[PDB]
């Protein structure tokens, strides 16, 4: 014990957790790209080369995936941001007419999937219409019922909801988008890649923002994603739960190339008065339908250390991979954008065999969508024009999703399925490394220093 | 003013197939995972598989997963359960549940009225 | 190895008196309470353990003893006799009974 | 560090140093909480209702320091005796073990009664201030 | 209230009180003035129309207090004789019957003139702290 005097002391580091809107910034030139994106602000412009670092020393604090605010807010960021770019365009709705449809006769030969239909629609004085044809890529269009006529097929935007297309001013582009905090707090970081989630980390590192983070959509897997750099990992919530879920990371990526090898073609139509319509007008090639082509020599192997990963928590149980699990159409098929293009695949060998971990080229068919939902699944309808000539995709695989199957089969086997969820989990997996804290300047700490004296001035005491 | 509706009890037989609703009513979007569960009297319950609307997801559970085919439909608050090739075993009370809050789903806190379905030999 | 078990099988107990009744565990997860009369819609009645639900008088508790569960009941009014069942992650135990003497 | 040198991240390592270095150099977070880095849609309200709350806290400790009598100094002693129930009361022989993160879990609940006798121990020099026979 | 104590309502009633305990426990009006209480429509504009005048008005209020020589200082003297038409030359014997709110009328007029002899009574001692002679 020692006589002591409080001491006003501040301009001290000390932090505590906290909840705040951040800022966002966008790397490298790709502000003039910003200039006119969606998934990218207008614009994200970045005031410095980040990120700087540092490593705290002796330094341990608390971390948390799940319960982390920055995807809950980088959702509400990416919706409102699509919602918006997509508001000024044009919108569809004078072409929900009575389409007549026939088979799509296209260059030595028929194709497989799409309906070439012809329709009503407006010039530019309303007072006269003229015929129109397009070939709409997707065999979606539901016939109209009450007739027993089987060709009056209909648009499915106007059953349910008006929609608008997407302007050909702006594109869809993952472009890497960085996080910084605003003045007066700090982005911790964890650089220790054992962390399985939920638990202390003990090299805690800050940075003025977060690395590099793309917003690419994808369900039943992730694309441009970011690695372990050692093994494997394995999140959840609770493995021994039944529901929640299951988010890997893979130790190398797998190339996948996608395509679409039908050569479309570019229409104009004019629907009113400077509201342009673009759809696939006709197709000048050979017909094969899209498809997609990954090495099987690294898969199997993947899906083999992956096994053996789950088997060390899950101990003595052999692991089946099996088909997806049902439902809808954007989660019983693997979907990601490319160019523009929408492609869903059926998974035809991304699921299966058993592989006990002990050692005891796959070819998808894809199906396109022109009309699509956002993932989130209840917004807005979108319309994506067509993109002329072919498409081709290059890009890495770097995680699953999946979801376990229970609770009272075979003690001995457990079965894993392929399934999506929400798009929030899609950037988790990528940003489960931060936090977000406000730096506090605290108040009175004691020393051995003695009162101010009628304000006197001293030296040292 | 949050509860769940469920109709409606028939009578079936052996071989067929069987259909059972549920609605959520005086209550906003049902984004929050929806469930089924089995009351079979005289023996334990059993819980089949659940249904998560918005992304349309579903788990068959039990061996019920060579049977079970369950749907939705977003725009008027409502699933669907069907089941085919009722064996005379699969006499039961098939309620509709929520959990007690989106977190941890498995505490059943609403429940249905228990729609009765019986089938005779 | 997942596998529950409930104890004791029905009872036949005086209103007003007390009431014991156990369900045990093989795996480390929460534990839940589910009370059901003839034909009504059952009722949840203590979840996570100890917890309580919402509009029950205390009347209902347990303890969470780690490898088993114990589930004791105090003034168990005619009204409130029931069958109980037993809850973790999908497994719903046999359940036990109490009937008015 | 000594003297300043350093950066924010150049001088935020102190957070798990002993106390004796983190005392010294004890300005950058000064220099750091006034701004630091920072057709309309998402990107564009956010520095506004980010900024002016970055800027109301900065006022807001401003305004705390600047009624002590602690305006415009990074270390301020006062007269305020330290009572024994607060925290150890020879934290001299003490804060060599401890960092600032950890210091402040032992006074979190006192802060706001030590701020009540601080406030007196400044507001006595209004008496001494003003209004009697003091000649010069 | 003695000391400080109080609250802004809890030290408000010295609005009708004698400028003598208005002149204790002057504090609370500055812990006040800065922050208090506070799909787009009339709740999102008002927070940032609002909350930027307040610290506007602060800071000119701080700024005007630094020139003269008063930063920092709830209480300050200044190096101005009191003219005699501007009020009553004896209130050292009569500010116990008058209230602040009172008061204010009876220099009104007067008081933008006095912030001119202010400004002098800073610049002498601007002009004495610096030159040749004071070798130390």
């Amino acid at each position: 014990a020692e006589n002591l005097w409080v001491t006003v002391y501040y301009g001290v580091p000390v932090w505590k957790e906290a909840k705040t809107t951040l800022f966002c910034a966008s790397d490298a030139r790709a502000y003039e790209k910003e200039v006119h994106n969606v998934w990218a602000t207008h614009a994200c412009v970045p005031t410095d080369p980040s990120p700087q670092e540092l490593v705290l020393g002796n330094v341990t604090e608390n971390f948390n995936m799940w319960k982390n605010d920055m995807v809950d807010q980088m959702h509400e960021d990416i919706i409102s941001l699509w919602d918006q770019s997509l508001k000024p365009c044009v919108k569809l709705t004078p072409l929900c007419v009575t389409l007549i449809c026939s088979n799509a006769t296209v260059k030595n030969g028929t194709v497989e999937e799409m309906k070439n239909c012809s329709f009503n629609t407006t010039t530019e004085i309303r007072d006269k219409e003229k015929k129109e044809y397009a070939l709409f890529y997707k065999p979606d269009i539901v016939p109209l019922s009450e007739t027993n006529n089987t060709s009056e097929y209909r648009l499915i935007n106007c059953n349910t909801s008006a929609c608008t297309q997407a302007c050909p001013k702006v594109t869809f582009e993952p472009i890497p988008i960085h996080y910084c905090a605003p003045a007066g707090y700090a982005i911790l970081k964890c650089n220790d890649e054992t962390f399985n989630g939920t638990g202390p980390c003990s090299n805690v590192s800050t940075v003025q923002c977060t690395h590099g983070i793309r917003p690419v959509v994808s369900t039943q897997l992730l694309l441009n994603g970011s690695l372990a750099e050692k093994e494997i990992v394995i999140r959840s919530e609770n493995l021994t739960n039944n529901a929640k879920i299951i988010i890997v990371h893979l130790h190398t990526p797998v190339e996948i190339v996608c395509t679409r090898p039908n050569n479309n073609t570019r229409k104009s139509v004019r629907i009113g008065p400077g509201q342009t319509f673009y759809a696939t007008g006709d197709i000048i090639g050979d017909i094969k339908q899209a498809h997609c082509n990954i090495s099987e020599e690294k898969w199997n192997d993947t899906l083999q250390k992956v096994g053996i990963e789950l088997q060390k928590h899950f101990p003595n149980k052999t692991i089946k991979y099996n088909q997806s699990a049902g439902g809808d159409m954007e989660i019983t098929t693997h979907s990601f954008n490319c160019g523009g293009e929408f492609f869903y695949c059926n998974t035809s060998n991304l699921f299966n065999g058993t592989y006990n971990g002990t050692y005891i080229t796959i070819t998808l068919q894809c199906r396109i969508k022109q009309i699509i939902n956002m993932w989130q699944g209840v917004g807005r309808c979108m319309y994506a024009p067509p993109i002329a000539g072919n498409i081709t995709c290059r890009s890495n695989i770097t995680g699953l999703l999946l979801t376990r199957d229970g609770g009272t089969n075979s003690n001995e086997t457990e079965t894993f399925r392929p399934a999506g969820g929400d798009m929030r989990d899609n950037w988790r997996s990528e940003l489960y490394k931060y936090k977000v804290v406000k730096i506090e300047p605290l108040g009175v700490a004691p020393t051995r220093c003695k009162r101010r004296v009628v304000g006197r001035r001293r030296r040292r005491r | 003013q949050v509860q769940l509706v469920q109709s409606g009890g028939q009578m079936k037989k052996p071989g067929e197939s069987m259909r059972i609703s549920c609605r959520a009513s005086g209550y906003e979007f049902i984004d929050c995972t929806l469930n089924w569960i089995r009351l079979a009297p005289g023996k334990r319950p059993e819980w089949m598989g659940w249904l998560k609307p918005r992304g349309g997801a579903v788990n068959y559970a039990r061996p019920l997963q060579g049977r079970v085919t369950m749907t939705r439909d977003v725009y008027s608050d409502t699933a669907f359960l069907e089941l085919r090739s009722l064996t005379v075993d699969d006499t039961a009370v098939y309620f509709c549940t929520r959990g007690k809050n989106c977190d941890y789903n498995w505490d059943f806190e609403h429940w249905g009225r228990g729609t009765p379905v019986i089938v005779s030999s | 190895e997942i596998v529950l078990t409930q104890s004791p099988g029905t009872l036949s107990l005086s209103p007003g008196e007390t009431a014991i009744i156990s369900c045990r565990t093989s795996q480390y997860g929460s534990l839940a309470w589910y009370q059901q009369r003839p034909g009504q819609a059952p009722r949840l009645v203590i979840y996570s353990g100890s917890t309580r639900a919402a509009g029950i008088p205390d009347r209902f508790s347990g303890s969470r003893w780690g490898p088993d569960y114990n589930l004791t009941i105090s003034n168990l009014e005619s009204g409130d006799f029931g069958v109980y069942y037993c809850q973790q992650y999908e497994f719903f135990g046999q359940g036990t009974k109490v009937q008015v003497d | 560090a000594v003297g300043i040198g350093a950066v924010f991240l150049g001088f935020l390592g102190a957070a798990g140093s002993t106390m004796g270095a983190a005392s010294m150099t004890l300005t950058v977070q000064a220099r750091n909480l006034l701004s630091g880095i920072v057709k309309l849609t998402v990107w564009g309200i956010k520095q506004l209702q980010a900024r002016v709350l970055a800027v109301e806290r900065y006022l807001r400790d401003q305004q705390l320091l600047g009624i002590w009598g602690c305006s415009g100094k990074l270390i301020c002693c006062t007269n305020v005796p330290w009572n024994s129930s607060w925290s150890n009361r020879n934290l001299s022989e003490i804060w060599d073990n401890m960092t600032w993160l950890q210091w402040d879990k032992e006074i979190s609940n006192y802060t706001q009664i030590i701020y009540g006798l601080l406030e007196e121990s400044q507001n006595q020099q209004e008496k001494n201030e003003q209004d009697l026979l003091a000649l010069d």
